[PDB]
RNA sequence: GGGGCCUUAGCUCAGGGGAGAGCGCCUGCUUUGCACGCAGGAGGCAGCGGUUCGAUCCCGCUAGGCUCCACCA
RNA sequence: CUGGGGCGGUCGCCUCCUAAAAGGUAACGGAGGCGCCCAAAGGUUCCCUCAGAAUGGUUGGAAAUCAUUCGCAGAGUGUAAAGGCACAAGGGAGCUUGACUGCGAGACCUACAAGUCGAGCAGGGACGAAAGUCGGGCUUAGUGAUCCGGUGGUUCCGCAUGG
RNA sequence: UGGUGGCGAUAGCGAAGAGGUCACACCCGUUCCCAUACCGAACACGGAAGUUAAGCUCUUCAGCGCCGAUGGUAGUCGGGGGUUUCCCCCUGUGAGAGUAGGACGCCGCCAA
């Protein structure tokens, strides 16, 4: 469960995600990696679930690179309550994510592995995802 | 007037020669002295700067200034102002005097005095010295060349005959 | 504390002017010099 | 290892600290002062159109003398500048002490320009 | 020293450490006994109990006078300073209000009084008054004299009829024959003017009464100490 | 039914309308002002003066012209006919 | 102030608990008066006690509430004591 | 859940310039003496962040506790 | 006022974002500040340039003060923030009180009330040799009507006339 | 050469070299003007024994910094469409970044 240590802002707009991304769009640090065919916000819990799924895929594969962080918050009121009063207090802790964008990368592991285990993380994932290479 | 004239004869002729200098503009002199007395304890006794700044100016007949901090430390219970250690430049002829009378019997009037510290430098040409006794208090010494690199200094002293 | 005064001329006996002042940094009754408009000069104004 | 600025740099800073509230026209003109260690030179301008219209020095064949960097010396070059402003009939000027005091040497040639006419 | 199993008084080669806090009491000895002068010492009838007749010049250049009273008496002992002619107490270290319901009382201004001095003949005569046959009267040989411990009661009770003892000993002391040393039952170091009478325990001589003192409890005012705290972990750790 | 409140982040200033105020190439009058600020945006030039609100205004009448200060730094002026 | 506070800032008595007890009891008074712990008290004012048959008579200086020990003392002074 | 008050040694307290006053329980010592003591259990600003040379002392966020309120259909 | 009301919270001013590249623009939208301070922290003249880092060096210590090279600026700018400033608006020294009087072309903002800037003229001055700057402060907050009373001054009126 | 001004560092940083009889500087001393919170470092005052080392000028270079295209792309006014937390099509416009490359100076006035 990523966290930024310190924020200047704990209460931030949301935003728009629209067009591509800007960088992170090819694999580069690793072999084989996975991008994203959609846009969306993503949670420190989503990606620690596809993170173990796939070290537990592989059991002592390689090095992975993660290629985001979760710096946006997103606020959420308490429950039963009109609107107004002032903005709703944090929740959690969010990526956002273009499309054209690389998520998760592999190295030191074949491309079937690789492959299999990019699956699973897709699957604990909201978005529609594609599965990369090095060129 | 003895160092003046030492300096210039026996010296710059001799290091140029020594060194292969080009030009006698490239000559290694002194470009000043400075001493600085770096007294913290005014905070605790206002009264400790005149009592050693009289003695700097016994010491060297140039008035001292009082130093004074730039900062605040809660650490040294102290804050911008209050005015702390005293400074003297020294640059011309009294200066060779005084660095006489301190090879002359500063040096030796020491009761352990040895070799002083061969490398005190700031690898740059440039020599500093602390001293401990003369209360007893100390002070911290800076001689100012025109020198580029440090081996020119250290011949310089050398020849001149300051310890080391 | 810091507070308001007039500054009365001592040829004309005329107030002419306002200002403040610390009654800590600035306890006497103070002085300045300005223009008096019926002496027509320069002039030391006093406090009250 | 200690190293040294340029005075001259110095000056320079100090002069533009000046300039920033002057400059030289037609019927105000700039008066412009240099200060070599053997010579002292003295310029007229209008730094509107970036010229020079009169000048004078140490330097000049005319009026040479022993000192060439005193306050004599400076008196004369006064006077000289001072007559080449009057036959090119302007009278009046602003003076600019190139980040040096109105103390020495200058003192004394704005003085002679003061004496001959010039009027500041 | 009014320390209560500690209190005494000693001089002593050992000047520990002046304190960097001048105390209330301190100064207020500074105050009325400063550049004194020692005239006399009493011993108050011979209880655990001392005086020092001191003079000095008061802040007008007249000469005064003052009596400085230390009665130890164990765990209750004080200090306590008090005026010649008035007797009244002008300072004390362990002020004592009376709801102790006792005889005496140490605050300032009041009339200073002695603790009631009990119906021993402070000095054959025990066995006049005594019934030797009740036996255990290394106890009640306190119950006759002034200046007893039971220590020196056993020690002397020990020498087995025994008027001839207490008598001897008396003219030691008074003749100031005495021996200042320790002695070591086993540890549980103790010490007194004369020797050690019967016991085990080892002995150390001393010239001077001050020195035995000094060796004494120069180590006892922290090896006590060091020992609570080594009993209170070893508890812990068994 | 819940309540709730304090959000303490509920004021502003007075919106004070500052840029330019007349344009290049335009006549002007003197003593009109050109451009509200605060501190320098932009400097003064030719027959142009700032106030002690570092407000800029025209000395005479004239032509506004906008310019640079060589690099990074921007410039006002005005010239007569 | 209340004089069972009193009490035990001048060290007089140990315990408030104490002096409460002594006070409804009634065994002390104050300017001739009987009193109360809660009796209020002040400089100036004289006090009669009694602790069995020792009967005492007291004067009050100073109040206050922080009291260290040697200081407690200050506060008050001793004038007579009766049985 | 909201508002206010509080959260400093075992307990109770004071105190933007360096946390110190008193008291108690258990143990040990201790002794001639009318409860008159001493040492150790131990003496540490609820937490987080920020401003200041500095924070218990100013500010802010959160937790624990006490009190008040949590109404109309 | 109120995403029904009540309870809570707020009520005026300043700075930023939201604000959509002029300006302006709401919400119980997001962050913070003011109800002052300086008689020098102002004016003028002249002067010079910071913070931190590495070396050497008593007490000096990770960290005073010290010389030392690196160093557009990481510092400072009375205070919150934004804008801006190192040719100084920042930091020193000297002399002073323009933190003046009467005004004010013409502009900004604006429902009004009001608020803001202002060259330039006169009088008398301050600093400066002179040009020349000075009608408070680095700019933006630091404050409130009218009526009513009070104080001082006034070639105004003063119920028949003089007061 | 020196002085003095103008133009966005295409002017600068940095490295390497060359020159100074004139000139500019460095430099020699304080008796005076004046000065250094310390002092002839600096500022002033006077001087010219020697030094081109430094500064200053003249050459070189493209390592740093600086300038900077074309094309393409994002974005976008406008129009239109669609499975519309967004996307697509069309006329038009059009960056940044990254390149090509440019550049270690251009222009003036005075004095010898």
């Amino acid at each position: 469960m990523l966290l930024p240590k310190r924020v200047k802002y704990r209460r931030e707009h949301r935003g728009k995600m629209r067009g591509r991304a800007k960088g992170g769009t090819e694999v580069h640090f690793g072999e084989f990696g996975i991008q994203a065919l959609e846009a969306s916000w993503i949670t420190n819990r989503q990606i620690e679930a596809a993170r173990i799924a796939m070290t537990r895929y592989m059991k002592r594969g390689g090095k992975v690179w993660i290629k985001i962080f979760p710096s946006k918050p997103y606020t959420a009121k308490p429950l039963e309550v009109r609107m107004g009063s002032g903005k709703g207090a944090p929740e959690g802790w969010v990526a956002v994510v273009k499309p054209g964008k690389v998520l998760f990368e592999i190295s030191g592991v074949s491309e079937e592995v690789a492959r299999e285990a990019l699956r699973l993380a897709s699957h604990k994932l909201p978005i529609k995802t594609k599965f990369v290479k090095r060129e | 007037n003895r160092l003046k004239e030492k300096y210039n004869k026996e010296i710059a002729p001799a290091l140029m020669t020594k060194f292969n200098y080009d030009s006698v503009m490239q000559v290694p002199k002194i470009e000043k002295i400075v001493i600085n007395m770096g007294v913290g304890d005014a905070v605790q006794n206002a009264k400790a700067i005149d009592s050693a700044v009289e003695e700097l100016t016994f010491i060297a007949g140039q008035k001292p200034v009082v130093t004074r901090a730039k900062k605040s430390i809660a650490g040294f219970r102290l804050r911008e102002g209050m005015p702390i250690g005293a400074k003297v430049t020294l640059r011309g002829e009294r200066m060779y005097d005084f660095l006489d009378k301190l090879i002359s019997v500063s040096l030796p009037r020491v009761r352990d005095f040895r070799g002083v510290s061969k490398k005190s430098f700031d690898g740059r040409g440039n020599y500093t010295l602390g001293i401990k006794e003369q209360k007893v208090r100390g002070m911290d010494i800076v001689i100012v060349t025109t020198a580029n690199t440090d081996e020119e200094a250290r011949e310089l002293l050398t020849q001149v005959g300051m310890p080391f | 504390m810091r507070v308001n005064i007039t500054l009365a001329c001592t040829e004309c006996g005329e107030r002419n002017y306002i200002s403040k002042k610390n009654k800590r940094n600035n306890p006497d009754r103070v002085e300045f010099k300005k223009y008096c408009p019926r002496d027509k000069k320069s002039t030391l104004h006093r406090e009250t | 290892m200690i190293t040294k600025t340029s005075k001259n740099a110095a000056r320079l800073k100090r002069h533009a600290r000046v300039r920033a509230k002057l400059s030289g026209t037609a019927e105000r003109p700039r008066l412009n002062v240099f200060r070599s260690n053997k010579h002292i030179y003295a310029q007229i301008i209008d730094d509107v159109n970036g010229v020079t219209l009169a000048s004078a020095s140490t330097l000049d064949k005319d009026l040479n003398v022993e000192s060439t960097g005193d306050t004599s010396a400076a008196t004369k070059v006064g006077e000289l500048v001072a007559k080449r402003a009057a036959e090119k009939g302007i009278s009046d000027v602003v003076f600019d002490r190139g980040g040096y005091l109105y103390h020495g040497r200058v003192k004394a040639l704005a003085d002679a320009a003061r004496e001959a006419g010039l009027k500041f | 020293s009014a320390h209560p199993s500690y209190s005494r008084v000693h001089i002593t080669a050992q000047a520990y450490e002046n304190p960097s806090e001048p105390p209330m009491f301190c100064m207020l000895l500074r105050k009325h006994i400063e550049g004194g002068f020692i005239e006399k010492i009493e011993q108050a009838g011979l209880d655990r109990i001392m005086i020092f007749h001191i003079k000095s010049r008061n802040e007008i250049g007249d000469e005064t006078v003052r009596k400085l009273y230390v009665e130890i008496m164990g765990r209750h002992s004080n200090i306590i300073l008090t005026d010649a002619a008035e007797n009244v107490i002008i300072d004390g270290l362990k002020h004592l209000s009376p709801s102790m319901n006792s005889y005496r009382t140490v605050l300032p201004g009041q009339d200073y009084k002695l603790p009631p001095a009990q119906d021993k003949i402070s000095p054959d005569d025990i066995l006049r008054h005594l019934s030797f046959q009740e036996g255990r009267l290394d106890k009640q040989i306190v119950d006759h004299f002034s200046g007893v411990s039971p220590l020196f009661a056993k020690e002397a009770v020990h020498r087995a009829t025994l008027p001839k003892a207490l008598l001897a000993l008396f003219a030691e002391v008074k003749e100031h024959r005495f021996i200042p040393n320790i002695t070591t039952v086993n540890g549980k170091e103790y010490f007194y003017l004369l020797e050690l009478t019967h016991l085990k325990g080892e002995a150390r001589r001393f010239d001077s009464l001050s020195e035995l003192l000094d060796r004494f409890y120069f180590g006892k005012a922290e090896r006590d100490r060091v020992k609570q705290q080594a009993q209170d972990l070893e508890r812990f750790v068994v | 039914k819940k309540g709730v409140g304090s959000t303490k982040n509920g004021r502003d200033s007075e919106a004070k309308r500052l840029g330019a105020k007349r344009a290049d190439g335009q006549f002007v009058t003197g003593g009109s002002i050109l451009y509200r600020q605060r501190g320098t945006k932009i400097y003064p030039g030719e027959n142009v003066g700032r106030g002690g609100d570092d407000t800029l205004f025209a000395k005479i009448d004239g032509t506004v012209k906008f310019e640079r200060f060589g690099r990074d730094r921007k410039k006002v002026s005005v010239y007569p006919v | 102030m209340r004089l069972d506070k009193f009490l035990k800032v001048s060290r007089l008595i140990k315990r408030r608990t104490l002096a409460k007890e002594v006070a409804d009891q009634g065994r002390i008074s104050i300017n001739g008066n009987q009193a109360k712990a809660s009796s209020d008290v002040k400089p100036g004012d004289e006090l009669t006690v009694r602790f069995g048959q020792k009967l005492v008579t007291v004067q009050v200086n100073e109040l206050k509430d922080t009291t260290k020990k040697e200081e407690a003392a200050n506060m008050y002074t001793i004038l007579k004591e009766e049985k």
